RNA sequence: AGCCAGGAUGUUGGCUUAGAAGCAGCCAUCAUUUAAAGAAAGCGUAAUAGCUCACUGGUCGAGUCGGCCUGCGCGGAAGA
RNA sequence: GGAAGAUCGUCGUCUCCGGUGAGGCGGCUGGACUUCAAAUCCAGUUGGGGCCGCCAGCGGUCCCGGGCAGGUUCGACUCCUGUGAUCUUCCGCCA
């Protein structure tokens, strides 16, 4: 988790989903990829 | 009738002690701090036959095992409780190895947490004993299996203490007393107590102390808790004696004997005797009743050895 | 002798035997016994040559061996011992190794042919020689 | 698009050797078995096992791929 | 004895170091070395061991050496577990 204004896709496993309105990152197999409000 | 527990930590040696002789064992303020045998500690049984047989307890632990290897020197029998609850434990059987390379004439297997488990567990751990008994080459061993806190193999027992030889000595030996524990009580100097190996000794008899190099008269004795004019070999025997040796150069595992030693060797040859083979020349520890020394074994023709 | 296990083309040199600091333990893994690394390890050694880093296939089972089999000397230090030169570059358009000629290596390479893959000998020789010529090497042609 | 299967061998590849073997790189910058096979796009590891992916097949059955101009909205946006 | 701690090279001190051991510092022995010094390097601290020819009074073999042993780990003085040894401090030495 990270705030950062810029959420880039970081893995092949990371994938973009709207959750409550914000966007947010999750990369399955590696958590520190896992973002917030791009 | 000397009978030395061995065993496993805190599988109830010391509840067996009480149990027969009701003696204390901790001396130091630790042990009692800590309630674990951390060193030795000896118990008696005094009784009206007027033999008093000698009980040594000692840690299972290795780190410790100087000191048990201290109390190891002159045991008429050996005793090595094994809890019915584990079986036999690894350090139990670490000191059948050790008795058995040590030539000790018998010992007594005595299986403790019987109440704990059922029946069945303790015929098992019986079978289990009595196999390990040929693993080791022992020949007679008499398996009691008894809960010390209900006192329920005592009588069984008792036959056995009975049974127990001790060790007659021939007249004709140089005397020889490995020196144990040196505490000065405030009446009457040193006081070092330690197993006699051979001979006989009187107040007014002149020693030989090894390591210091000095003669030292006999001020007084206790045979064990029986207080003499003269001791005889196969017992401890606590030994008052005087000289112009002093507690600062005592150390244990010092020989009190007779006539001046020639001086010590580093060399030495020994037979061999081992579960497996040992290679030459590699650094091992020597243990020896009272003596530790670090040193390098070569092979010779087969089971023959240099130290 | 059984489902796949263990086996994958990968050995040092044939001079050593179970070797320590390389892999020890790492043979050892398994159950195949020691053995069969050391005294049957020699028989493809000095079967040509001693020291040659051929890969074997051993499929380590439970049940007790595994069939000995150490097959194919590998292209990369053959181009080395064959040619002579065991120095090259690195550098393959940067610098010209050196120059060997196709009765050499086109002929020596037969040897493998049979393990060798190819639609045709001159598939294999393009191949190993595609390989060759960007060894650093320019083989005349 | 899923689903089901493949996705080589000389590959511990020249240098540079703890070892970098598709997996920093010297350099991989070939070609070939056939469907291609990346002398390799991810991780695993000292690198290989290991799984993947690009890539080439099979099931499926009607629409589908990735950008450009774009107008309007979202986050970035905390004070008494 | 017990608990905890420091140290244990390959001449000493230190930096160390997991990529294969190295280096900074130092004392001394000489060489290159001057009238002596000083300095620079060189050369060197040469170590041990089972065994060998031995008493050869020594010299070799192979092997090893960060006290010694053990394991990693792919590879250890290097990480760690022990092991003692010396060393620091403290707990009690109760026939
Ligand atoms: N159920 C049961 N438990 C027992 C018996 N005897 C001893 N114990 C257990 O053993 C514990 C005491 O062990 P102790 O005798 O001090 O051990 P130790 O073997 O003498 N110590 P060390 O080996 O160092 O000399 C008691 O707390 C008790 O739980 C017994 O007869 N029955
Ligand atoms: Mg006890
Ligand atoms: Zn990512």
């Amino acid at each position: 988790m990270k705030v950062r204004a810029s959420v880039k896709k970081l893995c092949r496993n990371c994938k973009i989903v709207k959750r409550d309105g914000v966007i947010r990152v999750i990369c399955s197999a590696e958590p520190k990829h896992k973002q917030r409000q791009g | 009738m000397i009978i030395a527990t061995a065993g496993h930590v805190d599988h109830g040696k010391t509840t067996l002690l009480q149990a027969i002789t009701g003696v204390n064992a901790d001396r130091l303020p630790e042990e009692k701090k800590r309630g674990m045998t951390i060193d030795l500690g000896y118990a008696y049984w005094p009784q009206p036959d007027g033999r008093v047989p000698g009980f040594i307890d000692v840690p299972g632990h290795e780190k410790f095992l100087s000191n048990m290897l201290a109390g190891v020197g002159g045991i008429d029998h050996a005793l090595l409780v094994v809890a019915c609850d584990d079986g036999v434990m690894a350090q139990t059987r670490e000191h059948l190895a050790i008795l058995q390379l040590t030539g000790n004439p018998m010992l007594t297997v005595a299986l403790t947490k019987a109440d704990r488990v059922d029946e069945a567990r303790v015929d098992e751990v019986e079978r289990q004993v009595k196999e390990v008994l040929r693993e080791y080459g022992f020949a007679e061993a008499k398996l009691f299996i008894t809960a010390a806190t209900e006192g329920r193999g005592m009588d069984a027992l008792r036959e056995h203490l009975l049974q127990l030889p001790e060790r007659e000595h021939a007249s004709q030996h140089s005397f020889r007393l490995a020196i144990d524990r040196a505490f000065t009580v405030k009446g009457a100097g040193l006081v070092v107590t330690g197993t006699a190996l051979s001979g006989e000794v009187k107040v007014g008899d002149s020693l030989w102390l090894t390591g210091v190099n000095k003669p030292m008269r006999v001020r007084a004795l206790h045979a064990q808790n029986q207080p003499t004019e003269t001791a005889n070999a196969g017992q401890r025997i606590a030994l008052n004696i005087a000289g112009d040796a002093e507690k600062e150069q005592i150390n244990r595992g010092d020989w009190l004997l007779a006539d001046v030693p020639p001086e010590p060797f580093t060399r030495v040859i020994v037979e061999l005797q081992t579960h497996t083979p040992l290679t030459q020349w590699q650094p091992l520890h020597i243990h020896h009743a009272a003596s530790h020394v670090t040193g390098r074994v070569s092979l010779l023709e087969d089971n023959l050895a240099e130290l | 002798a059984k489902k796949v296990q263990a086996y994958v083309k990968l050995q040092v040199a044939a001079g050593m035997a179970n070797p320590s600091p390389p892999v020890g333990p790492a043979l050892g893994q398994q159950g195949v016994n020691i053995m069969e690394f050391c005294k049957a390890f020699n028989a493809k050694t000095d079967s040509i040559e001693k020291g040659l880093p051929i890969p074997v296939v051993i499929t380590v089972y439970a049940d007790r061996s595994f069939t000995f089999v150490t097959k194919t000397p590998p292209a990369a230090v053959l181009l080395k011992k064959a040619a002579g030169i065991k120095s090259g570059s690195g550098k393959p358009n940067k610098d010209k190794v050196g120059k060997i000629s196709r009765a050499q290596l086109q002929e020596i390479a037969q040897t493998k042919a049979a393990d060798m893959t190819g639609a045709d000998i001159e598939a294999m020789t393009r191949s190993i020689e595609g390989t060759a010529r960007s060894m650093g090497l320019v083989v005349e042609d």
